[PDB]
RNA sequence: GCUUGAGUCUCGUAGAGGGGGGUAGAAUUCCAGGUGUAGCGGUGAAAUGCGUAGAGAUCUGGAGGAAUACCGGUGGCGAAG
RNA sequence: AGGACCGAACCGACUAAUGUCGAAAAAUUAGCGGAUGACUUGUGGCUGGGGGUGAAAGGCCAAUCAAACCGGGAGAUAGCU
RNA sequence: GCUCGCCGGAAGACCAAGGGUUCCUGUCCAACGUUAAUCGGGGCAGGGUGAGUCGACCCCUAAGGCGAGGCCGAAAGGCGUAGUCGAUGGGAAACAGGUUAAUAUUCCUGUACUUGGUGUUACUGCGAAGGGGGGACGGAGAAGGCUAUGUUGGCCGGGCGACGGUUGUCCCGGUUUAAGCGUGUAGGCUGGUUUUCCAGGCAAAUCCGGAAAAUCAAGGCUGAGGCGUGAUGACGAGGCACUACGGUGCUGAAGCAACAAAUGCCCUGCUUCCAGGAAAAGCCUCUAAGCAUCAGGUAACAUCAAAUCGUACCCCAAACCGACACAGGUGGUCAGGUAGAGAAUACCAAGGCGCUUGAGAGAACUCGGGUGAAGGAACUAGGCAAAAUGGUGCCGUAACUUCGGGAGAAGGCACGCUGAUAUGUAGGUGAGGUCCCUCGCGGAUGGAGCUGAAAUCAGUCGAAGAUACCAGCUGGCUGCAACUGUUUAUUAAAAACACAGCACUGUGCAAACACGAAAGUGGACGUAUACGGUGUGACGCCUGCCCGGUGCCGGAAGGUUAAU
RNA sequence: AAUUCCUUGUCGGGUAAGUUCCGACCUGCACGAAUGGCGUAAUGAUGGCCAGGCUGUCUCCACCCGAGACUCAGUGAAAUUGAACUCGCUGUGAAGAUGCAGUGUACCCGCGGCAAGACGGAAAGACCCCGUGAACCUUUACUAUAGCUUGACACUGAACA
RNA sequence: CUUUAAUGUUUGAUGUUCUAACGUUGACCCGUAAUCCGGGUUGCGGACAGUGUCUGGUGGGUAGUUUGACUGGGGCGGUC
RNA sequence: CGCGGGGUGGAGCAGCCUGGUAGCUCGUCGGGCUCAUAACCCGAAGGUCGUCGGUUCAAAUCCGGCCCCCGCAACCA
């Protein structure tokens, strides 16, 4: 068969990336205890 | 021209052509278009808010204006085409003035002769004049709501709008359907039956003249399941119900005719 | 070859011969409005139906369809219908 | 010309065996269906939880669906074990 | 290293994606590899990715996202204009050879090409978010001309050969060359040019569109490949010379004819049919507000710039996704020889590997199969599994039918090799010679060479000649569904769903319906031969009775009747 | 009959043999003309039956060739498991005994096998019932509501019949 | 008190007309090259339509739940 | 195994419900109309109200036994 996850960066990027989470009002607010929790990974980036 | 292909496999056995040479066996006049984008049905909110559409043909869009104001202007008819947009074929008019115009094409029009516009024309299949010049019991189309507006009615193939009364300064007409209407005298409309009326006798035969169209399956409520339409279930394929639309509306026999500020102008209905 | 067979041309006659496109008139129905009212319609008789939500009758206007009163005659035309 | 015929790459999964703690959290093998079409497919977007989508099975929505998942109400309640 | 076996439309050779040094070298074995391991994609140390021409960034748009004001909504926020972004789209320009442990259309040598800036000279009027043309396009089908490539032969080089022949119609190896420029064929398209006028292109216009005159018959556009040039250059088999015994330096013959022939190219063609087949910019061009001793544009010439990023390796897999070094899945390009219609299949070339447990044993049993006496479904839920029919040309081919089909129906014959007709035919291609000429990539004519079906006759070989891989079981009755198709991915592929047709009914456009508290949208930039809801399900003959109950619609006089 | 309960209905055909099949008789428990009826060419990885062909499926299997099973060396799991000095039968008993009693039998311990039991292992039975549990679906179950629709009032005025 | 009649006066239901509210996905202009929109002329309808408050009806399109127990197992039945 | 309704001249139905008086059509017998039958018109008769018991002013009526008919049942793994 084929396991569900044929990555590509730039469609992972467009709707996972930085500008993607600060485009919203939520995801800012998501972002709020990533950064209280402090994981290095706010957002899967370079 | 009819016909029907001889059946060297059912699909091709039902299918109708309609064929006729007097249409241009080109392309479309490339100057005169403007692209368009099918929606497939979405909304601002991507949701499809109608079924019955998707997929179909690349369909660009001919532009094809009503108003018909260019008055005190001869017209050559050049040549006749037809457009997927409409269901009755377009008559590409050439004037006088070194200008072209994609309009609609009656019966009785050939490529090669004469038509125009302006409140100097004649009872002629094809000229666009106010209604206050033209005669009781004509057979005209392509006619309007408010004078300007362009074009409401009859653009269908083998259509045709009855003019019957012209009192006062309302205009006693007859809808295809049957539901007398009113309207300003003066709107702008052209004389003659809309052509291409063997349309009506073209039947697909196959489920591609359908999908290739644009036309999505009309799946039966009752096969479907309860929980998704207001039919459904049941071990013994049985409907048991009022016949109802898929939002609860009683289908069958329900008018659902309601704007009220157009009552004044509906006469007589269609009953 | 001829001509009393038959056919053709020159000039006129009669006509519901056929096909296509417009139009007129009375009448019948329906829709709307004014007047008015308990019957209307029907049959050998009665009834179903229609009617007090106000018909029929009557006047006016309008939208339509089909057939062409009198002329009409064992008259006319056509191969027949 | 053909939702045309046969049959490969391609898409699919009718039949039987192997397997069932396997090679694999549904596959391999030998036969098959369609294969110029309502076709297949890459890249790239929109439609979303009582809503989306549906050639309509109550199937599909990240191996999870007669209502996904994360946190929080919530240490929910349990005449039950 | 010498043999064997294996795939060879791949288990090969290159890229995107996605990973992230897994590439190369030295060294090492505890731990990673299901075994050992001085081996490796493992540990440790070092090195490697070189661009004006590749891709991207960039320029300009599509689906669609964001979206100043604006409309709207308790707030959050939603939609949307101008704009601004976003390829799988389009838009300028490079190929060959050699070199490295690892990279090179990037380095070096040789040979070419593109867009801009400043400057110089000589001329000339230029100039937009505006207009026009171009860009710019569908599916299938058939044909002509070629190429990649391959084959035979000629020529050159070497050998003439460990068991019989082999200086001869013998054998093997090589026989390779681009970008660009010039020429501009085959082929395809279109009547050019000149004058005048104009309610047209938000304005204008010499650009385009239109209507009348005029002259003459071509001009122009576009265009694979071939041929010259590129190139007395490169490369090139084999020798000539030293071994760290891995390789390097040097030298260098022939280098073409002919035939066959792509899914590649002309073709972003042509014919035809229908379901009628993007956009903007670059580019060319006309001008507005205007500026003309200017500024700019055209052409020639010199010179300078062409930035940043990725560039290793894997890339149908031990390096991607699957927890694994996992019998699976993952797009595109190239793709030889013989047989064969064929990218099927079988065996080989190039190239890469034998799968990271082996060695003995050969019992029951299990699994992948071979063969099988007499019989032929007696097995069983059931002809399920196996077996078998299986190719080409031709002959012949029923019930039925919508007169297309049924059908390759069923059921049969000939098939190898050699010679001959004929030192390999019909056919195809085609040089030289000849003639002519509006002289070139020319037209007729002419026929060598090369390549190559098939038919007939005769002879012969074996049990068997489609001898292998490959490759339909058929006939009949009958239920249902029309048929292609779709679906429960992970036990149901069917009679279910879909289906074209048909019927009713709703809808007169700010349309019904639908999402959305609203705006706004889809419907449709369509409008009754149109669109929405529902039912049934090709075609053929037809589709009766009932308005009681329920639902719907019409009529509203009267009874009952909320708020006020 | 995809429908017919009774039932294997009845008659004829197919077979030596026919609960199925094919064609008909109508006694239709309980077909029915758009929740379409009846036929139907072509078509079908469809349901059923029969025949010919061909064969190991079968009467009844036999042999042989490979990948394992067996041996050796290296590597090294697994579900599961209260504890073990872990035999059969008869009977009894929380009711089918490896463990109690009676009695028979049996050297201790491995290997290759085969599968009757240890009510063997996996899944806190998916069946029945129960819980004043849950979950959606349904309608002429109860109560609200979206939407649609009616009227009064507001935005909303000025003149005559 | 009933039947009626002229008038003053106080409200209501309809018919018709008008233009200023309002509507305007009619034409056109400007902001502005801009199919949104605002305003400006005009044309077309018309105190309608539409929205708000109140209210009657309809109403499974939507939501929250009820839907008994005993019972020689349940259910049907019967009974309380 | 249970539940509901019915049982009335030769046939089909009334009346029952809510207690005193038993009706309609056809049929049977007969007369008439026509030459005859039928149809038609008129008169009369024809009902232990399935059977027995109880009880209240009577029993078709209210109730309790037995027999008979129609529909549903022969159920969940």
């Amino acid at each position: 068969m084929k396991r569900t996850f044929q990555p590509s960066v730039l469609k992972r990027n467009r709707s996972h990336g930085f500008r993607a989470r600060m485009a919203t009002k939520n995801g800012r607010q998501v972002l709020a205890r990533r950064r209280a929790k402090g994981r290095a990974r706010l957002t899967v980036s370079k | 021209a009819v016909v029907k292909c001889k059946p060297t496999s059912p699909g091709r056995r039902h299918v109708v052509k309609v064929v006729n040479p007097e249409l241009h066996k080109g392309k479309p006049f490339a100057p005169l278009l403007e692209k368009n984008s099918k929606s497939g049905g979405r909304n601002n909110n991507g949701r499809i808010t109608t079924r019955h559409i998707g997929g179909g043909h690349k369909q660009a869009y001919r532009i094809v204006d009503f108003k018909r104001n260019k008055d005190g202007i001869p017209a050559v008819v050049e040549r006749l085409e037809y457009d997927p947009n409409r269901s009755a074929n377009i008559a590409l008019v050439l004037y006088k003035d070194g200008e072209r115009r994609y309009i609609l094409a009656p019966k009785g029009l050939k490529a090669g002769d004469q038509i125009q516009s302006g409140v100097d024309a004649a009872i002629k299949p094809g000229n666009t004049l106010p209604m206050r010049n033209i005669p009781v019991g004509s057979t005209v189309h392509n006619v309007e709501m408010k004078p300007g507006k362009g074009g409401q009615l009859a653009r269908s193939a083998g259509t045709y709008v009855q003019i019957v009364a012209r009192d006062g300064a309302y205009v006693t007409l007859r809808l295809r359907s049957g539901e007398m209407r009113k309207v300003e005298a003066d709107c702008r409309a052209t004389l003659g039956e809309v052509g291409n009326a063997e349309h009506m006798l073209r039947v697909l035969g196959k489920a591609g003249a359908a999908r290739w169209r644009g036309v999505r399956p009309t799946v039966r409520g009752t096969a479907m399941n309860p929980v998704d339409h207001p039919h459904g279930g049941g071990e013994g394929r049985n409907f048991g119900k009022h016949p109802v639309t898929p939002w609860g509306v009683q289908t069958k026999g329900k008018k659902t005719r309601s704007n009220k500020r157009t009552d004044k102008f509906i006469v007589r209905r269609r009953s």
